[PDB]
């Protein structure tokens, strides 16, 4: 059933699963008409579909193309997020299929049941988690791709690095669950803490700097500092 | 005019044969019901005075042989038999009619509610839902799951009602997910009444049959299948013009009949809202709506 802080240790075992997150799918800016009326006009967007234990991130790139013509895109929006998941999964290795896909939004649910009827062994979850997965386009990155894109593409990454080699998947996860939601609570802030000693730098083949380890400790904190003074600067505390 | 009679009353029992109903008190002679009307299935239904629990009964047809019903004290219930001797059966009747101990079937002139609940109920259909083929009649009860419950134990008492499931690769067609999912067209069209059911009369009689067996045992099976066979046709947006104005005159009719005091427990809050205010025909159940807004404006 629901993923929630109980259960947290799941996403570290060895049964295959992914995350999806369609939040960035459908992305608009909203803007006035010659006539003083309002319109949107959508820009690229990204299905966010993330195996927690191995950081293998499937960035499937939707095309402003995909809604060309079509109605009530933030409905077709979760339907194409589950036909696009639906497809990854087909074209998977059998052995690699997974055998959970935990949605964040509970919207998803029955978009993505109808379109894997038949994988009638896939557990399709909801989760209690208020993961920080919209912040994806705050990883330079990936909005980098993503706005690039001229036809649909699926990219893939791993969002951790090379910190497994180092640290184990819970602790990655963890690491990571704290660098987007600082993204999301101040972006401009934790992307100065990011960045700030030009000595420390992103590999071509890497998302996120090359930290040591001590120095990672320390932007850890930084980070958590943010977002509990955000949540003063917010609520006033 | 047709007549159900009754070897003997032994124990205190509530009787009801269609939409009636009547107490027969322990040991009080009692023969029977007289004056039963041609033409339509009826069910003769009972429910202990010392055990309410078990709602039980029998569907029939008077046009397919002569009936009666006898207590058997060894499982403890009122049992429907078929008398093949048509002489003695006509002489056991008349005999119990001379002597004035039969309720007869009190139907009121004007009155077309029973017509209106089993318009598109037969015999041969129910007997296919309810599987026990060497009786003309089908015995019911509170308990019975269906096909679809078991799936989700015994299969030989089980109501056999078709299959409904909007999450299954029936209802789904390869490419058309969205489409499919929230528009059930094809499903009601082409699956259900092209494919299963062959036309809407068969379906509208399964239909009312699921719900005369939820209102007159409590039956929860019965319910689910009465609420997803509406269901499915107020979340198509393409219906034949005919089955939704049928459609509102049953379910107004099956509303009408519905006691007051069962309804929180017979009615499905979301189903009723969604096929009254947002579904495909939302503006197509004038009756309906009407009369479920002026007895039941709680549930929405
Ligand atoms: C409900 C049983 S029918 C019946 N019971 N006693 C009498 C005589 C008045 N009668 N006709
Ligand atoms: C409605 C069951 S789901 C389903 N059935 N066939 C396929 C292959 C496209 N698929 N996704």
């Amino acid at each position: 059933g629901a993923m929630n802080s109980s259960n947290y240790a799941e996403l570290f075992n060895n049964d295959i699963k992914l995350f999806v997150d369609d939040t960035n799918v459908y992305r608009v800016t909203v803007h006035k008409t010659f006539e003083g009326n309002v319109a949107t006009k959508a820009i690229n967007g990204c299905i966010f579909t993330l195996n927690p234990k191995t950081g293998h991130l499937f960035l499937k790139i939707i095309h402003t193309s995909v809604w060309a013509g079509q109605k009530r895109l933030s409905q077709l929006a979760k339907w194409k997020t589950a036909e696009e998941v639906s497809a990854l999964v087909r074209s998977l290795p059998k052995e690699e299929q997974p055998k959970q896909i935990i949605v964040t939004r509970k919207a998803m649910l029955d978009p993505l049941e109808v379109h894997m009827l038949d994988f009638p062994n896939i557990a399709i979850r909801p989760t209690e988690l208020r993961l920080p997965f919209s912040a994806a386009m705050s990883i330079d990155k990936l909005s980098d791709v993503v706005m690039k894109a001229t036809e649909p593409q699926m990219v893939l990454f791993n969002i951790y690095d090379d910190w497994l080699d180092r640290i184990s998947s819970y602790t990655a996860f963890s690491r990571l669950t704290l660098l987007l939601r600082a993204l999301k609570t101040n972006e401009e802030s934790a992307k100065m803490i990011l960045l700030s000693d030009p000595t420390i730098t992103i590999k071509s083949y890497h998302l996120w700097p090359s930290f040591t380890d001590e120095q990672w400790i320390t932007i850890e904190s930084q980070m958590r500092d943010l977002i509990l003074t955000e949540y003063g600067r917010k609520y006033n505390v | 005019m047709n007549t159900v009679p009754f070897t003997s009353a032994p124990i205190e029992v509530t009787i009801g044969i269609d939409q009636y109903s009547f107490n027969v008190k322990e040991n009080q002679p009692f023969h029977g019901i007289k004056d039963i009307p041609i033409g339509h299935v009826h069910v003769i239904h009972f429910q202990h005075a010392d055990n309410s629990s078990m709602r039980y009964g029998y569907w029939f047809d008077c046009r397919m042989g002569n009936f009666y019903i006898q207590y058997d004290p060894k499982d403890g219930l009122y049992k429907m038999m078929e008398e093949r001797d048509g002489a003695k059966f006509e002489n056991i009747v008349h005999n119990f009619k001379e002597r004035q101990m039969m309720v007869s079937y009190p139907k009121i002139d004007e009155d077309d509610t029973w017509y209106n609940l089993t318009e598109f109920v037969q015999m041969d259909k129910i007997r296919k839902i309810v599987r026990k083929d060497e009786n003309q009649f089908s015995y019911v009860d509170s308990s019975m799951t269906t096909v679809q419950e078991n799936e989700l134990s015994d299969p030989a008492h089980s109501l056999n009602y078709t299959v409904i499931n909007f999450k299954s690769r029936e209802a789904i067609r390869p490419g058309h997910e969205m489409e499919d999912f929230l528009d059930k067209s094809y499903y009601l069209n082409t699956v259900m009444l092209q494919g299963i059911f062959k036309n809407s009369s068969n379906y509208f009689g399964e239909l009312q049959f699921a719900f005369l067996n939820a209102m007159f045992f409590g039956n929860y099976g019965s319910s689910l299948q009465w609420h997803a066979m509406i269901e499915l046709i107020c979340s198509s947006a393409t219906v034949p013009k005919h089955m939704l104005d049928k459609l509102d005159e049953i379910l107004y009719y099956q509303i009408k009949t519905l006691p007051e005091q069962y309804s929180d427990i017979l009615l499905n809050e979301r189903v009723w809202n969604i096929c009254l205010y947002s579904s495909f025909q939302k503006n197509s159940l004038h009756n309906t709506e009407k009369i479920m807004e002026n007895k039941y404006p709680e549930l929405l």
